[PDB]
């Protein structure tokens, strides 16, 4: 358990990458004596929130297609890479919405398209 | 040999580290066994010299080979043991000596082994198995070391000749390997970080030896005049600014600092350097060791890399590189071919060359004469590095070759121009050039060279000039539709290669060609090419070319 | 075109003459760099050939001549064009790891007569850059320790 | 299973040949002990000469061998290869496989194998020419089997020197009659 574990990354493409670098060239500094949060905070060099407000902090947390949390186990985690947005969707919800529209393109596992509320680039890997 | 040397660095890394119980000290009794008698032990223990005469013919031979190495390696260890038990003591020393001296007769044996068949086995040749942190230890303590309390001791090893040679042979052997390979053989060969720290120190300790205590205290004898200390620690200099500008690259401030930009650091390096090449050379010996000063203008090629060409030192390099080829004869060839390279290398990174290849024509022209016996020419005021013997057979071959890189760097002017149909300015430089290099041709053609290298090159640099302006002249029949006329400085190179090449290109072919394969039909080819194509162009540019040739 | 840009690069880089004349124009090498740049974003069809360029490019200028000016700069930078290119793809393209990957180690595995020096810089580079990256493609340096057995001694511990 | 990995650590280097003897006695005997023998007896030291008799002795029983391990003993025959016998035990190999019986459990065992020659393709280059010349030479007979064209789509898919040689067979495959719908 002690050992790293498979860990990545889900959320603004933007905020997402300075999150996987700075984990990729601190990775060494991992260490199986410690726990794994202690060991979290001194490789990835930041905290987490305890509680902040877990029920409600404020955001309508809510997939803004769907608007519900909970589609078939499905969370809210697929994001715009967008400040001003920052909207949530879900997988089904935005893959659904992302195949019906002409200005979509599919590469191998990824749709690229634009984001409902802000249409922003917005990427999408199955 | 090499399970000792990995003990006893297993050891000093257990003193040193581990404590801050009783097992250490077994080895270290071992090992003092060993030392005690290792010193009284000699070569009749190992039936060495004396029953067995190392040969490679044998097995018992290559036995005694082996042993002998295996010996010298162990008692290399030693020494490194011994060193590093105490602070300095006397009759650790002299046990030090005393091994040194075992392992140096192995040496002179081998040598003598070595002797009877060729020095085809890189086996004596072969690695000490010294640290690299070791060698720069050992030779900071034989050198810059002055603590009296380390001093009376040390002063029996100072005492060394031998000693002091094998100190720093060791050390040119650390540096070729890491030459060689990406690094070094012993402990700590690894790290790339410690080999750098191990060689920014060896650096300190060459140049403090050099700089210091001169060459000219060669009080040893007459057969070490090519082996002295001072001379062998400036080649170590030289072999680790080439490792070091090779391998690191990004790191030479914080190799530098050791010894504020490159500019200045270098700057004062190369005033104490060619301070001692000007004193070596100003000297004025008849003997004349050429090794130190070939040696010195190669660290000095070395070093004018890192110099800017825009950097006022740059320039200051150039202007006493040139005085050095204005001033100081010096008969011996490797000398004027080392100094004219770093002098073109120096310039042409300043402005380009063929006004001093046109004047080193000139000098050459001077002391050979003509083909005609009867041409009295002598320039020698323009540059004093020019002999008989020196810009015969040699200026002649490096003068033309640049020459050669001119005619290629206008080839791809003319290609790019030739190409593109930025329009003057461009062909105004091109034929600035071409004008200097004829005039540099018409010095050269003019000349009685040697029936070497040297009349078949020049023949083959005449083809590149006929090929170059028949490339000209090609673009001029390109580009004389669209403008309409020939630009006047055209005319006149036009003019200036028939009237004063030509004639002197067919009296230079009835030379070569009356004193007794290919090039001489190839020049013949390239001249009735490029007046086929003067033809040509004279027409389709209504301007008459003909009448300036003949 | 590639070749061309060094040979001009180094004429001109040896040689003021030139530098006084001609303007500095940016060099294919620069370009294809600044392609990948711009690449980052949504260029999954130009990525896919920037991959196969770099590979040709150190498949052909990969060192031979050890088993001089004109065989070594304009080969040692192609062959580390390649390098450069296929690492700051590698930085940024995550769905073509596991191709350069599996690419190298192709290359890395079977060959040990050309000279494959270059190769394992280029990996390791790739890997120091992000390992945890290559807990995502595993099962491809498995089976090339099925091979270890095999190779030579340099290779190996490197 | 045990003792048996156990046993190079154990026996000097004089009394091999006959527990090699031995053991290839108990590897016709027995197919459950074929991949830990293989695995010992690639381990231990022997002739060149035992080593064919055993590559020839395990591919007459290569239908025998229960699904999960079949991979394993391929890997065996296709690290046992030199240039010149390619062929031959390509094409005997090429026979003697079915895909038809095998078949979650049959797909995943197949895909390993497909794997393991996928590698050994990739990281051997011989294997692919003479393989493909065993399809090739043997236009005969219009029994091919599911096989056959998996592998060609393979080598399609891995090593590009060959893709038109892939297409210049795949031609004259189908112009023949050899190879349809079915
Ligand atoms: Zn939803
Ligand atoms: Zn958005």
């Amino acid at each position: 358990p002690t050992m790293l574990p498979e860990c990545f990354f889900l959320g603004a493409d933007h905020v997402v990458k300075p999150l996987g670098i700075k984990l990729s060239r601190n990775i060494h500094l991992w260490d199986p004596e410690n726990s794994v949060l202690q060991n979290l905070k001194d490789v990835l060099e930041i905290d987490f929130p305890a509680r902040a407000i877990l029920e409600k902090s404020d955001f309508t947390m809510d997939c803004g297609i769907c608007y519900a949390y909970q589609l078939d186990g499905t969370i809210p985690d697929q994001v715009c890479d967008n400040s001003q947005c920052g909207q949530p969707f879900h997988q089904i919800c935005l893959y659904e919405w992302l195949r019906g529209l002409l200005t979509s393109r599919q590469s191998f596992n990824i749709i690229f398209g634009e984001c409902p509320y802000c249409s922003k680039p917005i990427t999408l890997k199955m | 040999d090499y399970l000792l040397c990995c003990i006893q660095h297993c050891l000093a890394w257990y003193k040193n580290t581990v404590i801050p119980e009783a097992f250490y000290e077994d080895l270290d009794d071992i090992l003092e066994s060993i030392t005690n008698r290792m010193i009284k032990s000699e070569l009749e223990d190992f039936e060495l010299d004396k029953s067995a005469d190392f040969s490679q013919s044998t097995s018992i031979g290559i036995k005694n080979n082996i042993s002998a190495f295996l010996v010298m390696g162990v008692c290399e260890v030693l020494i490194e043991y011994n060193f590093s038990i105490s602070s300095f003591s006397k009759n650790r020393f002299e046990d030090i000596l005393s091994l040194f001296m075992c392992y140096k007769k192995l040496s002179d044996i081998l040598n003598e082994k070595a002797g009877k068949a060729k020095t085809k086995m890189a086996n004596k040749t072969s690695d000490s198995l010294l640290s690299m942190k070791f060698v720069s230890s050992l030779l900071t303590a034989l050198f810059r070391d002055s603590i009296q309390s380390h001093q009376e001791s040390l002063s029996v090893l100072r005492s060394s000749n031998e000693f002091m040679r094998y100190a720093v042979n060791v050390a040119l052997q650390k540096v070729q390997q890491l030459k060689e390979t990406g690094h070094v053989s012993g402990p700590d060969g690894q790290n790339p970080e410690k080999i750098f720290q191990n060689l920014c120190d060896l650096t300190r300790v060459l140049l403090w030896r050099y700089t210091s205590i001169p060459t000219s205290v060669e009080e040893s004898g007459k057969k070490e005049k090519g082996k002295s200390i001072s001379l062998l620690c400036l080649e170590g200099l030289q072999k680790i600014f080439s490792a070091v500008q090779q391998f690191y690259q990004p790191k030479i401030q914080q190799f530098l600092r050791a010894l504020v930009s490159v500019t200045q650091r270098t700057a004062f390096q190369i005033r104490q350097f060619q301070r001692s090449l000007l004193n070596l050379l100003s000297s004025q010996e008849e003997d004349f060791n050429s090794k130190e000063a070939l040696l010195l203008v190669t660290v000095l090629t070395s070093l004018s890399k890192l110099l800017e060409p825009s950097s006022p030192q740059f320039v200051q390099m150039l202007s006493w590189t040139s005085k050095i080829c204005k001033e100081n004869s010096r008969e011996d060839a490797l000398f004027c071919k080392s100094l004219m390279n770093l002098l073109f290398s120096l310039h042409v990174s300043y402005k380009s060359p063929v006004i001093l290849l046109r004047d080193l024509s000139q000098d050459i022209h001077g002391h050979l004469g003509d083909i005609d016996q009867d041409v009295e020419v002598e320039k020698t005021n323009h540059f004093a590095i020019v002999n008989l013997r020196t810009a015969a057979p040699t200026v002649c071959l490096l003068v033309l070759s640049q020459a050669e890189k001119v005619l290629e760097e206008v080839d791809w002017l003319i290609t790019k121009l030739k190409g593109q149909v930025p329009n003057q300015p461009v062909e105004k430089a091109i034929i600035m050039q071409l004008g200097t290099l004829l005039t540099f041709f018409h010095e050269l053609v003019q000349t009685a060279l040697p029936s070497g290298s040297c009349v078949d090159t020049l023949l083959k640099d005449l083809c590149k000039m006929y090929t170059t302006l028949t490339a000209l002249v090609r673009y001029y029949l390109q580009v004389c539709q669209s403008s309409g006329g020939i630009p006047k400085n055209m005319e006149k190179l036009v003019k200036l290669s028939g009237s004063h090449l030509t004639p002197l290109c067919y009296s230079f072919i009835s030379y070569v060609q009356n004193k007794s394969t290919k090039p001489i039909p190839n020049l013949i080819f390239a001249i009735e090419q490029y007046e086929k194509f003067l033809i040509h162009l004279s027409k389709k540019s209504k301007v008459s070319l003909m009448q300036h040739m003949k | 075109s590639v070749v061309k840009s060094f040979k001009d690069l180094q004429l001109l880089q040896g040689s003021k003459f030139l530098q006084n004349l001609v303007p500095h124009r940016s060099y294919v090498s620069t370009m294809i760099l600044e392609v990948v740049k711009n690449s980052v974003h949504s260029w999954d069809h130009v990525t896919q050939g920037l991959v196969e360029l770099g590979f040709i490019l150190m498949d052909s200028y990969g060192p031979k001549k050890v088993l001089p000016s004109l065989s070594r700069m304009p080969n040692q930078h192609a062959c580390k064009l390649g390098a450069n290119i296929l690492l700051e793809t590698f930085k940024i393209h995550e769905m073509i790891r596991q191709e350069i990957l599996e690419q190298v180690l192709n290359r890395v595995v079977t060959r040990a007569s050309s000279p494959i020096s270059h190769f394992l810089d280029l990996l390791s580079n790739i890997v120091m850059y992000a390992p945890l990256v290559l807990q995502s493609c595993s099962s491809k340096v498995t089976e090339a320790f099925d091979y270890l057995s095999f190779l030579p001694l340099q290779t190996v511990q490197r | 299973h045990d003792i048996i990995t156990s046993l190079p650590e154990i026996l000097g280097d004089s009394q091999h040949a006959d527990v090699g003897k031995e053991l290839s006695d108990l590897l016709i005997e027995n197919t459950s002990l074929t991949v830990p023998i293989l695995d010992v007896l690639s381990s231990l030291r022997l002739d060149p000469n035992f080593l064919l008799k055993v590559r020839q002795l395990v591919m007459d029983k290569l239908s025998s061998i229960r699904l999960e391990d079949l991979p394993v003993i391929i890997k065996f025959i296709l690290h046992s290869v030199t240039a010149m016998d390619t062929l031959e035990v390509i094409s005997e190999l090429r026979e003697k496989l079915d895909l038809q019986h095998c078949v979650s459990s049959g797909q995943s065992c197949i895909i390993l194998l497909f794997d393991v020659i996928k590698s050994a393709i990739r990281y051997e280059k011989t294997i692919s020419e003479a393989w493909i010349k065993a399809i090739e030479n043997t236009a005969s007979v219009s029994e091919h089997k599911v096989f056959d064209l998996v592998m060609l789509f393979i080598i399609y898919s891995t090593n590009t020197q060959t893709k038109k040689y892939i297409d210049r067979v795949l031609r004259n495959k189908i112009r023949s009659g050899c190879i349809q719908e079915q």
